[PDB]
């Protein structure tokens, strides 16, 4: 048996099993400061509406604040397979503010970049369960969603935000809600009579410490490690015929950065990345007579079909240098993010790291922007030359051409992620570097 | 019979008396050594 | 250029990540550890096994660790494709362990079937379905080897390996209990299937053999292990039809520091159903077609993801009468606590609530221990079942506080609570530290 | 509220929150050494094309070298479903080299074990991105695709190959390209005509270091703990009928090894570890009247039925002695996946393991085949009595018997993945044992 | 087996080519007689 | 096989057509061990 | 060597001072008079030193 | 045909790249040859069988 | 060469005339195996 393994030991063991230091079947635990959580409703202030400004203020109801999760109730609009998540899309604009210092600032487009890029499996299969109708539901339907926030504090404990030691600083978060509602609001641009406005409602969860602890927190300063989101809206001009487009769009970044992710987005819709094409998922009614490329099967909007992408190369450069040799952009949508974070990423979404794990939090590689005066990210982009209506045209073609509907995704969206540190003293806190 | 329930099995003696750790030259009984690199010295003796 | 550039651009805001380097990512120091062999050994079953019959077995202590334990069934299909839902699972009613005479837990095929529906994800919550159930179509007559895994403190994790060398003065033993009625194998709803052959098992355990300076330590040292227990008594629930929606105020009974709360709504009649049937795809057999019934489940397709399928409407946990958070909807249990605490999916009809940061994990992470308190309840809000199952237009396209007519027939009420307890070791006998 | 459950505090807590040693709440992060990443292209030595080799010759850009992705350009030349990963089975195999000295030898056949053992659903779907036509593409679709490695320091950067301390040695990458893909110049065994030869780049990440970290990697001696890979092809006897036959397999390894994984394919359609059946995804044209057994449904080659599997039983046995009792076939297919990885395996493919963890980097446990003497694997092999063309057997049928067409998988790729150490020592590298 | 330890192992051809070796005279046929129908007996028959 | 004319009646390298249907090879060994025991517990002193 | 392919060299450290480089190519025309226009540098997409 | 380079020592010998006091590095250069040369495989857009 | 200095150099019509005349019987007509066609093959006939 086994111990016809054990015995048979020798000169190659001495660096696996010889002066043993560890054993695997004997662990310890550490003991933890005794807690509890609790998920709180928040008052709202303001009209909850499409198009309307919500803010709530975090009551000081505990020491230290986790996850914060925000409710929708929506009645769907359309027939099934009209949608894609409503509910991350109504959630437009989520502003963290500390004693009116802006700590961090998140869209609904990067909320549906980070599902698309650094969730994976279940969890986003899970996420999309909270944000939009999976299950071929009917028009009239009524669900209600869940957006979790994705700030700083809110992925792990360990960055728990202690307004037990802000005690003089207000935290505040803000709300703007999309004015258009793709399935619920509108078909395409067509507006739907009797939409229901939304119901909302912010929870916030709630950390309750151990006397010794809790004094600790009130009493000391504090250093976290806090992780912001920097961006800014570009546009872009991909061309249609015999030519391919260059940009250089400069990278207005200015803090050690874990990586730069950025798409190409058609504005009419939410979420589409990639050109429409009479082949299913890209195109309602696919396959069909009555295909019409103008609009998704939005149910179906994210596809992995890199050749409806309109990037065929990128490089970025730092100090107007070369940063790494130019790549084509399936190595940004498909190897960076096998490399860094072992998910998928759709196509049009796309990922280069200057970390080892971007999607951890334990800092392991940083491109610090406020050190270098210009650097841009360069963009060769694909020829959008195909007949999108002709599969045999789309699903049979070279590398360096694209449909002739992918000339709609005219908006360029760069994001960055980057470190500061978040300095808490006296009830009193803010970010520690501002450029 | 105390076996209510058991005593793990007594270690048995397997020697070895083949050469399974044949074809194992380690870095004692014989180490690495130099071969060239990307960096190249120049044709230093050009003969007379 | 490039990198060599990026290191120049060093500033001002890397103090805090790269100045007076601590560690660096490129020079791993791996630890060297006790020299074991891994053995996995044929267990003796002690009883005839049957459907409907309790046999068990008595770990032979050949080694001196165990860890996982597989049950190994093999079954042949009385029905065609679609008629079974993890027919291994239901089977292994339920395991039983004991040590030295006295029992640390006891597991349900219910609870295997949350387990698998909340912790594992869909990669080897797959291969646990590949395991556990016939998933290729496979139609009447196929023979299938089929592998549960226990799930015991012990095999979660080497760490917590039961150490049966230290345990010299007693037995350690699993009771098997196998269910009477097995969907698709024994029986086909309640319907005998004529021929159904006998189902034959064996339990592999995996014992860990240990080298002389560690395998003495083991022996001679006493022990404490943190170890989780499964804690459960079931109930009935109070679902109505129309015209009111009802609440129920169910006292629960545990009694360790808890790490976590799951409930099932289940129909008794079929293995793992928690939803309503209606006529739509996967949901009924028959599903889309003139002979589509509402009264019978697409078996293979039993779990779903269709909140509206469901009849919890809002529940909350009060202690001793307060309130320990403020109501939640149903869709809260479902889909934002395990995404907060797991990080999986857990399909309709199965909750969870949990105290702890990390339940999956075995490090304490925060619990609530019901042995401090009296008065426990947990506060369940149903929704109204008047949705007629047979018409998709209703059934895709109502409100979400009413659900199908067929939804009252989960009337069985499971509340699983997941604890920590110490299993002690001293002179050869082990025991619970803590008793309730 | 939540001060219920804190109040709800007693003597069962001391062993949970009495005295504690660490909070969840206030995490410390630890400040790392300064290092940035390049990707480059390489130098590939050698004309690439079908069956044709070539070799990279490593550059020294950087001082650490540690992510290796092979790049490469195809057209297919036949319809949808006609690939599975074309990318992988060009990529015959790759010889890792530091002078003179073999560090390891990977096959395409084992990149495809490795996918079917440790790979998951979301980095194996994503591989299968980069890798195969995964958008139902037509005849003349081009596509570029990736081969990531997986030597032992690729994906791990705590055992990149430390190149500022190898300034006296070669390192190298030797490549064999395929003579046949499957596809792309060749549909089953017949040649596609005016297939084009393939692009070929091999792109390298480096890792450069500050001021201090290359003093001290450049003048210290190191001592890294390393994998590789040992194997050796062999014939099987596949039964027939009335027949369960058995075979001896000599085991031929020498060093501290985590596991062994095997598989059974059919030598003329790459990834196919599987019997043909005329189900559904089990072969070309399976459910219609054009429907053959003889031709796989290429994109759905792997599959999840192991009644089309050929192994009925296998153990491991050492020296004469069994190491444990015999096992089904599902068993190394579906449980030791599951114990030791904790994903999903496609039908075909088997593993045992000797470690706890043996996709993690830290050793879990050994077995050390150069104090073994003779170590065997003992295959059993189910009856090929099934008539791969009717679903009622297919579906149907016992669990010792397969399809009459499994008798093709007569190829038996056996391997061991090991332990070794790659010392520096003054500028020059190798192994400690080799 | 022995405290989990193999201590022999026999197949059933075994048996047979023990008996076809090393047994004999009448022990060998006292032996089919245990084993086997030795006086031509018919469908139905029941033998220990 | 089917003549007893030239099953009873050839050489010694010959056999008959039906030999082919002993496809299976079975060797067998037997072999000394050492069987220990002491102070309750058992087992044999050579592995291999 | 051949269209869109990547070749490097290192310098074959035979001097002690290096001053000009040519690169040599062989092309066969695939049109008459007229059709080519700087096909060798064409060719040269780019050089890194 | 033939390119020559015009980098910095390529035109004049006053700026020649002294290898011999370079004898820790290599020298390379990266040669990026065009996929699509007018008039010797390609005539505008259409492939020269 | 070694380093890029030139050590030798070959021509045809020099291994004609090594070939030629320091090779002898076995040997010269053993290496005439290993360059032609020596047994009156045909047009089509591959040889390595």
């Amino acid at each position: 048996g086994g111990l016809s393994q054990l015995v048979a030991y020798g000169a190659q063991d001495v660096y696996l099993t010889g002066n043993p230091q560890i054993t695997f079947f004997k662990t310890v635990y550490r003991r933890y400061t005794n807690f509890a959580i609790e998920s709180i409703q928040q008052t709202i202030n303001g009209s909850v509406g499409f198009g309307n400004k919500v803010s709530t203020q975090i009551s000081r109801n505990g020491d230290l604040i986790t996850d914060i999760v925000v409710e929708f109730v929506l009645t769907k609009g359309g027939n099934g397979g009209t949608t894609y998540y409503p509910a991350e899309e109504l959630l437009q604009d989520v502003e963290l503010e500390i004693g009116g210092q802006r700590i961090d600032k998140h869209y609904n487009d990067w909320f549906r970049t980070y599902d698309a890029l650094f969730r994976m499996n279940d969890d986003r299969y899970n996420y999309r369960r909270m944000t939009d109708w999976v299950n071929n539901e009917l028009v009239g339907a009524q669900k209600r969603f869940y957006v979790p926030l994705i700030f700083f504090f809110n992925q792990t404990p360990g960055l728990a935000l202690p307004l037990i030691a802000l005690q003089y600083h207000e935290v505040k978060l803000y709300f703007t809600l999309a004015s258009q509602v793709q399935g619920v609001n509108y078909n395409g641009s067509s507006a739907i009579a009797g939409a229901a406005q939304p119901t909302m409602s912010v929870w916030v969860d709630y950390i309750f410490l151990d006397t010794q602890e809790r004094t600790r927190f009130a009493q000391l300063p504090h250093e976290y490690l806090i992780e912001q989101l920097q961006f800014t809206g570009s546009e872009t001009a991909t061309p249609s015929a015999t030519t391919q487009a260059s940009q250089n769009i400069r990278l207005n970044f200015n803090h050690p950065t874990k990586y730069l992710a950025w798409n190409f987005n058609n504005p009419t819709n939410y979420g589409q990345y990639t050109a429409l094409a009479n082949i299913p998922g890209a195109c309602s009614g696919a396959g069909t007579a009555a295909a019409t490329v103008t609009t998704p099967d939005y149910g179906n909007t994210g596809t992995y079909n890199e050749q409806l992408a309109v990037l065929d190369s990128a490089k970025i450069q730092l100090n107007g240098q070369d940063r790494f040799a130019t790549r084509k952009g399936s190595y940004f949508n498909k190897v960076q993010p096998y490399q860094s974070i072992g998910g998928v990423t759709p196509a049009g979404v796309y990922l280069y790291s200057f970390a080892l794990k971007p999607a951890g939090r334990q800092p392991s590689g940083t491109c610090n922007f406020s050190r270098i005066d210009n650097a841009t990210l360069s963009l060769t982009y694909k020829t959008c030359s195909i007949d999108a209506t002709s599969p045999a045209a789309v699903l049979g073609n070279t590398e360096t051409v694209t449909a002739n509907t992918a000339t709609l995704l005219t908006a360029l969206n760069i994001y960055a992620k980057n470190y500061n540190v978040l300095r808490i003293m006296s009830g009193m806190g803010g970010l520690a570097y501002a450029n | 019979g105390t076996t209510t329930g058991g005593k793990g099995e007594i270690q048995q003696i397997a020697s070895v008396n083949h050469n399974p750790d044949a074809l194992v030259l380690n870095y004692d009984d014989r180490p690495p050594e130099a071969t060239p690199n990307g960096a190249i010295l120049a044709s230093t003796q050009y003969g007379k």
